[PDB]
């Protein structure tokens, strides 16, 4: 994967993360040589798809501070700031269609270096997700992947208690769906919509660093659960946040009525054909095409006759249905054996669409 | 401002030039610390309001690693008091201007404040806290000396004063040497005297200390953040409500008088128990240990915490009659009350395949001496628990025919987990043998249906009957 990552520092200033090539174009208090003890940040970009676009990166000044929510207060019992967190911090936000990551770095006081002018920085906490734009089938369970890694102050038991929070946000209005602080028995907010999470440290080795899981499990997703999901990992005074964009979808089932046609004499018109486009989502982008296959004009010609569309039918699960209708013209003898079909197109379907046909006699 | 800024450079030097008492308060901090930023205003106020008395300094640890390392600062803010240049203990007080100024003023000695005029006297015992006043007309008295020993030993918890003023000494003693304890006048009440006289024949520091401890509070003191550590610990009944003697003195007395009204009866009758009233707000964080709702209702809520740790909560509402409180006390002393436990309601129907355990029926189910009980402690949010749910339900069904084994589960976040057991993470599974109810074994095995069957066959008390298909 990428060796360096162009980044923007905000409060823009150009910066870069080096996962040493000189860079007179950068600060270099904004040119970071990344030491990642826990390894999550480096492992994420080692897997990065080759030739994949450069990921978006934002850098900013971070100030350790107790979590604001009261449920997380348990992580910070003592009423005083740890000295081990003295020194400046930078929060790194990386997003792409491949992943969405957040990191807390501790850069050295001064840039200087014998080989090249660059600032040494150490990765303390990494929060990552490999499903930044999940697409779950309506009625199915959604598993929003989440992993993290923490490197404790080597200035001084097993991995410490931590906090995990998942919420769905919309227009500054956020709804907490799940919260936990594994390793610290406390009063947690009620889990919503049947959600649960695999929140835990991957192992309990003596000194660390450590990696952990926090993937969210949302049962039988419906269209109203569609949207922006924020996941936050908490450590005393430290927090990392990632954004996921959940899309719900359901391809339509296509069928015709009558399912089969009886024999008919020339100049006679077949019965109105009904193309049922059932239980699909989103409602938009549904297109209906009527064709006459295997006829006196190639095995694909646009059908003739009157055609129309039903209004949308709305189901409780949020999916929708609709009907296409076609009144074919009087049948010719040179149409015998040909089939009338409806070609359905919808973003949740292949390029060729989905069809249903009936044979003429 | 009036806050001296010390550094690795001038600390050792500037830390000695102290005011009169050789005392200096030092704040070790970092400007990025939230708590430090919050204290800043207060500390500036304290400094100026103590000018001349006791100097206040602050050391920026980010810029002075050597002095912070020397005094072992590991968190901000860290307030230390220095005497004549050496560490003299941390400042154990609220991080407010009032808290700081008052503590240091007392700290800036004397252990016992000398009263030279009735004016000074009246003003000393007009404090919100009690007053321990010694009356001595002889400058070389051994009693006056023993009193000063007490003052020094206890100056940390009580207010001491003494006087030789003719008037005062006469009015409060006959023999020219006595000690009067004055309870805060705003708590004066028709149920006990506002002052208590020392009556021991001899006057020794030890006897004085015991005399103080035994009488300063009366039958029902007002527990505040300042004196809680002196009131809690023993069998204690606390009535919580809108206790505030500044803006709600009437309401405060109204309820406190009804509490003391009942207390006195049981107390005079010989029963043993301490009483106290406290602000539902100042101690709102304690209300949850008794499962009490802090509604702005104003009506008081009562709860007892034995010295052991037992918790008893009055269920009946507080009657302005006192009869309700009298009932609760009767039961308490008669052993009729059930201790308090956080617990979900006992389910209406709890008929397998997995027994549902809550704190109220825990003993009945898990501790039925005649059974082997495998209990799973889970959490609503835990994913691994959700995956085990079905597999665990099957285990229950397969053991349905066995009359010795019970398969149960309890939501450990919505129910107090009884002493023997310790819930580390989720899920925590325990196995409680039929005759080792005090020694349940923590299940460390796998969480597959086969692992549970295997475990039970290998640990059951009596050979297990596992339905098999
Ligand atoms: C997170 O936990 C789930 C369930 O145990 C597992 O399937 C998934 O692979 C884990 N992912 C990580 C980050 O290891």
């Amino acid at each position: 994967g990428p060796a360096v990552i162009e980044c923007w520092f905000v409060e823009k200033r150009p910066g870069a993360l080096l996962l040493p090539p000189p860079r007179p174009d950068l600060d270099p208090e904004l040119y970071l040589s990344v030491h990642d003890p826990a390894g999550a940040l480096q492992a994420a970009f080692r897997r990065y798809p080759r030739g994949a676009p450069a990921p978006h990166c934002e850098m900013s000044r971070f100030v350790p501070l107790p979590a604001s929510a009261k449920w997380a207060s348990g992580l910070t019992p003592a009423q005083n700031c740890p000295r081990a967190l003295d020194g400046a911090w930078l929060m790194v936000s990386i997003s792409s269609p491949v992943l969405s990551l957040s990191s807390l770095l501790r850069p050295q006081p001064e840039p200087q270096q014998e080989p090249v002018l660059i600032t040494m920085a150490t990765v303390v906490l990494t929060v990552l997700t490999h499903t930044p734009a999940p697409r779950v089938r309506l009625g199915q369970d959604a598993l929003l992947d989440l992993s993290f890694a923490y490197m404790p102050p080597t200035s001084e038991p097993g991995p410490p208690p931590f906090g995990l929070e998942w919420r769905r946000q919309h227009l500054g209005k956020g709804h907490l769906l799940l919260a936990a602080t594994p390793g610290l028995n406390g009063q947690m907010p009620a889990a919503q919509e049947g959600a649960v999470a695999f929140a835990a440290w991957d192992d309990d080795e003596p000194w660390g660093p450590w990696t952990g899981n926090g993937t969210f499990w949302l049962p039988r997703v419906q269209p109203f659960q569609e949207g922006t999901y924020l996941a936050t990992i908490h450590l005393p005074y430290l927090q990392g946040q990632v954004t996921l964009e959940l899309a719900v979808y359901k391809p339509p089932k296509v069928s015709l009525m009558p399912a089969t046609l009886a024999r008919a004499a020339p100049g006679e018109a077949p019965p109105e054909l009904l193309c049922l486009v059932s239980h699909f989502y989103p409602s938009g982008g549904l297109e209906v095409e009527w064709e006459l296959r295997g006829g006196p004009g190639g095995r694909s010609q646009k059908a003739e006759g009157q055609r129309w569309l039903s209004a949308l039918r709305h189901h409780s699960d949020g999916s929708v249905s609709l009907s296409g209708h076609l009144q074919p013209p009087p049948v010719t003898t040179e149409q015998h054996g040909a089939r009338y079909a409806c070609r359905i197109h919808h973003p949740s379907l292949p390029a060729s669409g989905r069809s249903a046909e009936v044979t003429l006699e | 401002s009036d806050v001296l800024e010390l550094t690795d450079d001038n600390f050792e030097s500037r830390i000695s030039d102290t005011g009169s008492a050789g005392l200096m308060l030092v704040e070790f901090f970092a400007p990025w610390c939230g708590h430090a930023k919050r204290l800043a205003p207060e500390y500036e106020a304290a400094a100026t309001r103590l000018k001349g008395i006791v100097p206040l300094a602050k050391v920026d640890c980010t810029a002075n690693t050597n002095t912070c390392n020397k005094y072992g600062v590991s968190g901000y803010p860290t307030l230390k008091i220095f005497r004549d240049g050496e560490e003299a203990g941390a400042y154990d007080g609220p991080r407010t201007a009032d808290g700081i100024v008052s503590h240091l003023k007392k700290q800036a000695g004397p252990a016992s404040v000398p009263l030279r005029t009735e004016e000074e006297f009246k003003k000393f015992i007009s404090d919100k806290d009690a007053s321990i006043v010694g009356f001595f007309d002889d400058s070389f008295s051994e009693a006056h000396s023993e009193f000063l020993k007490a003052a020094s030993n206890l100056r940390d918890n009580y207010r001491f004063a003494h006087t030789n003023v003719e008037s005062l000494v006469n009015e409060y003693d006959d023999n020219g040497e006595g000690i009067i304890l004055f309870r805060p006048s705003h708590l004066t009440n028709k149920f006990e005297d506002k002052t208590v006289a020392y009556t021991e024949q001899k006057m020794t520091s030890g006897k004085i200390k015991k005399f103080i401890q035994e009488n300063i509070f009366g039958i029902c003191p007002h527990m505040t953040e300042d004196n809680k550590d002196l009131i809690q610990g023993k069998d204690l009944l606390i009535a919580y409500y809108d206790v505030d003697y500044e803006k709600n003195a009437k309401g405060s007395n109204y309820w406190r008088n009804r509490v003391m009204m009942v207390a006195k009866k049981f107390l005079d009758a010989g029963h043993k128990l301490n009483f106290a009233v406290a602000s539902r707000k100042t101690f709102s964080h304690e209300l949850s240990d008794f499962g009490l709702e802090s509604t702005a209702g104003e009506i008081p809520v009562v709860a007892i915490r034995t010295a052991k740790g037992e918790k008893f909560v009055m269920q009946e509402e507080f009657s302005r009659d006192g009869k309700a409180l009298e009932r609760f006390l009767q039961d308490y002393f008669d052993g009729n009350l059930k201790r308090y436990l956080k617990s979900e309601p006992i389910p209406e129907s709890n008929d397998g395949p997995v027994k549902v355990v809550v704190a109220e029926n825990f003993d009945e189910i898990v501790n039925n001496e005649n059974k082997d009980v495998l209990i799973e402690f889970y959490a609503p949010w835990c994913g691994h628990c959700k995956n085990l749910e079905p597999k665990y339900k099957e285990l229950g069904e397969k053991l349905s025919k066995d009359p010795n084994i019970v398969i149960a589960k309890m939501d450990a976040t919505a129910n107090d987990v009884p002493s023997p057991y310790e819930v580390r993470g989720f899920p925590t599974i325990y196995f409680s043998p039929a005759n080792k109810k005090l020694n349940p074994k923590k299940y460390e095995g796998g969480r597959e249906l086969s692992d549970f069957i295997s475990y039970l066959q290998r640990e059951a008390t009596n050979p297990p009957v596992i339905q098999e298909e």
